[PDB]
């Protein structure tokens, strides 16, 4: 069958710069074809026959090649180009997608601010207990997150959760959650939620005494 | 304009069946060179093409499918059906729908998508927690308050504050599988803290897999 690579897998790249991903087929196609998704979203037909922009895309994307191989072309990259894009070919049954290039926005360094919630009496209530740690709106993605509980490092009980990529700012959101039983929560004073980043020279804490306003 | 629509069960047991349908209008089904396709995407993997059928009920299958799909037409109530027998963990995805024609061969309109997982485990609805507004939740001039929803099954859940009214500074997470296997995220919005009394916050929160619909209202906390 008709199958494609692309390359590369992942592109960082700044605001305003040009782009390349490319997508090479296992023998000739008369057409490429090319999509763009963004997450939780369908696919959307961005470039068709090769070279013609689908309605409502921009100037800024243009498709070329001919053969096997296929480039799609951003002129000048902007925040909303955040997405995966795949490749396409309808030339010949099986009808086939390459294996998808993810285009992420390079942007300056921003701290997340630090936010912390303490479980509900709700929660509380109905037996477990749930502490929140949230960084939001920061540059780059990667951040180090730890709890501290009455001054004791916590492992295995936290997980994380991070936002896709802002369309407008490039920034991104992660959520840390501290799960335990009532009966642990209720044992203890200090939580304490860690927060590593590039944009903050030293650590930030955030935390709570259990049991006050 | 046209329009298609994917629906099925959320969840499928091992070795069961699959029926999905998609629903279409803006055009029809008879109308000489329209076909409707089937394609998936397992979480976090590439699109796969599945399967199509024409107007003049031409089939067409993935060779490495072929043994386990059937796509059926019915143009009298614009529906296409796809069948997937013996369904297995590797046939968790979302499921998609797309309109083509013969002076196209690429798909130019596209359902919303179906979430479909198979499993052995039951369906479950959430649990809500509001994550109140207090000085903890307060950074700079910023106050972030938000819904904790817990312990569902399967994917997915939908969330939104006011009613959909309510958009700019909501972070909602994706949701993390825990590990007693049941799912759970936060949704959070941010605004300035001077701001905060400009209006009430309710969180509406949908599992359609378990016909579950509840709406929380997040306050900052007394004492």
């Amino acid at each position: 069958d008709i199958q494609m690579t692309q390359s590369p897998s992942t592109l960082s790249a700044s605001v305003g710069d040009r782009v390349t991903i490319t997508c090479s087929a296992s023998s000739r196609v008369g057409y490429m074809h090319w999509y763009q998704q963004k997450p939780g979203k369908a696919p959307k037909l961005l470039i068709y026959d090769t070279s013609k922009l689908a309605s409502g895309v921009p100037s800024r994307f243009s498709g070329s090649g001919s053969g096997t191989e296929f480039t799609l072309t951003i002129s000048s990259l902007q925040p909303d180009d955040f997405a995966t894009y795949y490749c396409f070919q309808g030339s010949g049954y099986p009808f086939t997608f390459g294996g998808g290039t993810k285009v992420e926005i390079k942007r300056t360094v921003a701290a997340p601010s630090v936010f912390i919630f303490p479980p509900s009496d709700e929660q509380l209530k109905s037996g477990t207990a749930s502490v929140v740690c949230l960084l939001n709106n920061f540059y780059p993605r990667e951040a180090k997150v730890q709890w501290k509980v009455d001054n004791a490092l916590q492992s295995g009980n936290s997980q994380e959760s991070v936002t896709e990529q802002d369309s407008k700012d490039s920034t991104y959101s992660l959520s840390s959650t501290l799960t335990l039983s009532k009966a642990d929560y209720e044992k203890h004073k200090v939580y304490a939620c860690e927060v590593t980043h590039q944009g903050l020279s030293s650590p930030v804490t955030k935390s709570f005494n259990r049991g006050e306003c | 304009q046209v329009t298609l629509r994917e629906s099925g069960p959320a969840l499928v047991k091992p070795t069961q069946t699959l029926t999905l349908t998609c629903t279409f209008s803006g055009f029809s089904l008879s109308t000489a060179g329209m076909s409707v396709g089937w394609i998936r995407q397992p979480p976090g993997k590439a699109l796969e093409w599945l399967a199509d059928i024409w107007w003049d009920d031409k089939k067409h299958y993935n060779p490495s499918l072929k043994d386990r799909l059937t796509i059926s037409k019915d143009t009298s109530k614009n529906q296409v059906v796809l069948k997937v027998t013996n369904m297995d963990p590797a046939d968790t995805a979302t499921y998609y729908c797309a309109r083509d024609m013969i002076f196209n061969f690429y798909f130019d309109v596209w359902g919303q998508g179906t979430t479909v997982t198979v499993s052995s485990a039951s369906t479950k609805g959430p649990s809500v927690f509001p994550l109140a507004p207090s000085s903890k939740s307060t950074s700079g001039g910023t106050a972030a308050l938000g819904c904790l929803v817990k312990d569902y099954f399967p994917e997915p859940v939908t969330v939104s504050w006011n009613s959909g009214a309510l958009t700019s500074g909501v972070h909602t997470f994706p949701a993390v599988l825990q590990s007693s296997g049941l799912y759970s995220l936060s949704s959070v919005v941010t605004v300035p803290s001077s701001s905060l009394g400009t209006q009430t916050y309710i969180c509406n929160v949908n599992h359609k897999p378990s016909n579950t619909k509840v709406d929380k209202r997040v306050e900052p906390k007394s004492c």
